[PDB]
DNA sequence: TTTTTTTTTTTTTTTTTTTTTTTTTTTTTT
DNA sequence: AAAAAAAAAAAAAAAAAAAAAAAAAAAAAA
């Protein structure tokens, strides 16, 4: 006999009934929210307890994706977008007294409120990173203003009083998943966010920092030009001393989210430059106490001088020295260069920072990628010089023909992989480096470089090609490799018989930065 | 595709039909799987190959998948799945065979 | 005897193509 | 006579499919 009841007190009990039974999959779902809506219509005799059970139950009817019928998703969150002006005239209330009486205290681990207020937080989160309820939205902007407020108080809730590991971890999952600022927050609206992102309570429970790197992904890739405006806040204050440190004090999930976090700046920034030349400022012209907080510096492994000298050491140094180990210690031949891959590329996009490639006190960058190609393995030996594509990119596109000993200088550096492989032409991979590199310098200096004029080309070809082929390629006996090293020739003069596109083409200069790199086609 | 033909060829009879296709049906699934047992294929072919079992009618198709339901039963007792998708792949058998025993 | 990488799958985002609205302007009732 | 309706004819928004990219798991090398 069906008499649970939709409404009034009947059908929570004082702690569960949630419904995840004839409700999985139909409309009916619909009296449960609705219902427990008409419940939260203050009175508050009875009603206070079972504001508890509420919020969980709503954590456990609502969809996943569910791609074997997105419609079941579409019509249950149909109710929601129907019965909002109801969640935000209680809701929010409700949040923000069980918030402000978890923000007036320290000893306050009292589990009615706490266990509550998570509880809530997933109900908002859920209903944020709808994508249907966000293009629903524009229709009234009255109801996204009053919406804003979440933001609003969440900022506080991070910096502020006994913010916990669990309030902590839900509002960043919140943040993470929510999509609603892209198209309701303006960019200045959301400074205030970022600004909580170097701002957190202390507690290195890997849970808490792995959910806080995965928070500064999202934000890249949906506010790219509002975290790149900020760089020298979150990445020097809370993700760069994280690898730093090593994986002893972390684990090594955490020093790899730290490490993804710079390749999807570099995927978003080099559209910008930074003109602003932040980069070089805050790394390798600054030290530690400059931009470092002390919250991460005490927890850091020192050595010599250098503990007492920290207005010296530039950051650059310290994590030239960490990469060292990763090689001579672990054997973690990729992490280490798959990391430095990424800074060298940001560092030196800025238009005259491409000629301090030259410098000495730069060249031991080179010095540990010669220190890995000294290693058996040929995985290894290939790999670091698949790296050298971002050197080919910064010195073939941000170049400046005026300093003509300088260009002249980095096309010098750039043949080194051709000296290390040199007496290597008897090993498999040691011969397709060559070719990966070399397909790269061609392909930016005169495919996707449309300044060529006549001046770039001279610095292109005496000063570059004649040295790569009258030093190196006119002395490899490995005749199939002279066969495609001459091929890329015909290629740039005008008969093309590469294949070019039969089946299974690149133009722009961000396609030397891919895992394939470029072909002859 | 094919395997949608083979369960409904019957609504015309011919048991010279029949005769060559069962025959086929077996030789068909011989070699489909001569590498040793992918974790996800236990999942990811399972799933559609089970999303159509009817005609719930159709006497003279139901002993066509009679004859080759327990031919699969055979090698899912000599070299399955060297663990992970254990429990669905015994799942198989409790709502094809409750066909077999609802319209027999 | 177990660590590391590649094909199958998943997702974003172009690039086409379609959906759709809103300005424009004659002749009769406000 | 003035304001309102009636109809040409340009204009603007957004979802699909496939390439890449990237993940799970599977294929390879200890």
């Amino acid at each position: 006999e069906t008499r649970v009841n939709p409404r009034a007190l009947e059908y929570w009990v004082s702690g569960e009934i949630h419904g995840l039974v004839d409700n999985e999959s139909v409309s009916e779902f619909k009296e449960i929210i609705e219902g427990g809506l008409g419940i939260l219509r203050q009175e508050s005799e009875d009603y206070v307890a079972r504001r508890f059970e509420v919020y969980a139950t709503f954590n456990n009817i609502i969809p996943i994706l569910t791609t074997k019928n997105v419609n079941e998703v579409d019509q249950k969150f149909n109710i929601l977008i129907v019965n909002i002006e109801s969640i935000i005239e209680i809701c929010i209330p409700h949040l923000q007294i069980a918030q402000d009486t978890l923000l007036s205290s320290s000893e306050k681990k009292n589990p009615f409120v706490i266990r509550l207020y998570v509880q809530i937080v997933r109900f908002f989160s859920a209903i944020m990173s709808n994508f249907k309820i966000v293009k629903w939205l524009t229709k009234r902007p009255d109801l996204v203003n009053k919406l804003k407020v979440i933001y609003r108080w969440t900022t506080g809730a991070l910096r502020n009083e006994n913010s916990n590991k669990i309030i902590i971890t839900a509002q960043v999952s919140f943040l993470r998943d929510e999509k609603f600022g892209t198209f309701f927050l303006s960019n200045e609206e959301i400074k205030p966010i970022i600004s909580t992102f170097t701002e957190i309570m202390e507690i290195n429970s890997h849970n808490l920092i792995y959910e806080k790197l995965l928070l500064i992904r999202g934000f890249l890739s949906k506010y790219p030009k509002l975290m790149i405006e900020t760089v020298t806040s979150w990445l020097p204050g809370e993700v760069l001393p994280r690898i730093i440190i090593g994986d002893e004090i972390y684990s090594m999930k955490i020093l790899i989210t730290s490490i993804v976090v710079l390749l999807e700046l570099l995927k978003k920034c080099l559209d910008f430059v930074d003109e602003h030349e932040r980069i070089y400022q805050c790394i390798m012209l600054s030290p530690v106490c400059e931009t470092i907080p002390e919250k991460f510096l005490s927890k850091l492994p020192l050595n010599s001088y250098d503990s007492a000298n920290l207005d010296k050491v530039t950051i650059g140094h310290l994590l030239t020295q960490q990469i060292k180990n990763y090689i001579v210690v672990k054997n973690d031949n990729k992490i280490a260069m798959d990391l430095w891959l990424s800074m060298t590329g940001l560092l030196y996009d800025s238009g005259k920072r491409v000629y301090d490639l030259t410098s000495e006190s730069n060249k031991v960058w080179f010095d540990l990628n010669n220190l890995c190609f000294i290693n058996n393995h040929p995985k290894t030996r290939l790999m670091s010089i698949k790296v050298w594509r971002i050197i080919t990119y910064c010195i073939c596109t941000k170049i400046s023909q005026k300093n003509q000993e300088g260009n002249k200088s980095l096309l010098s550096l750039l043949r080194t992989p051709f000296q290390m492989t040199l007496p290597y032409v008897n090993d498999p991979s040691a011969r397709e480096g060559i070719i990966y590199h070399l397909l790269g310098v061609v392909y930016t200096a005169f495919t996707s470089n449309k300044n060529l004029s006549t001046d770039m080309f001279e610095l292109f070809w005496d000063h570059l090609i004649t040295p790569i082929y009258e030093d190196y390629v006119f002395k490899y006996d490995s005749i199939h490799l002279q066969n495609v090293l001459f091929t890329v020739l015909h290629l740039l003069i005008g008969g093309k018989n590469a294949d070019v596109a039969l089946e299974r083409k690149h133009i722009h200069p961000m396609s030397v930065i891919a895992s394939e790199g470029v072909k002859l086609k | 595709e094919p395997l949608l033909v083979f369960f409904l060829n019957p609504v015309s009879s011919n048991m010279q039909k029949h005769k060559k296709s069962t025959n086929m049906l077996r030789e068909l699934v011989l070699l489909y799987l001569t590498k040793p047992l992918s974790r996800s294929a236990a999942k990811k072919f399972f799933s559609m190959l089970i999303s159509i079992l009817p005609p719930n009618p159709n006497y003279q198709t139901i002993d066509m998948v009679n004859l080759l339901i327990d031919l699969i039963k055979s090698h899912n007792r000599k070299f399955k799945d060297k663990r992970t998708y254990n429990a669905t792949l015994k799942t198989i058998g409790k709502w094809i065979q409750e066909s077999g025993v609802v319209h027999q």
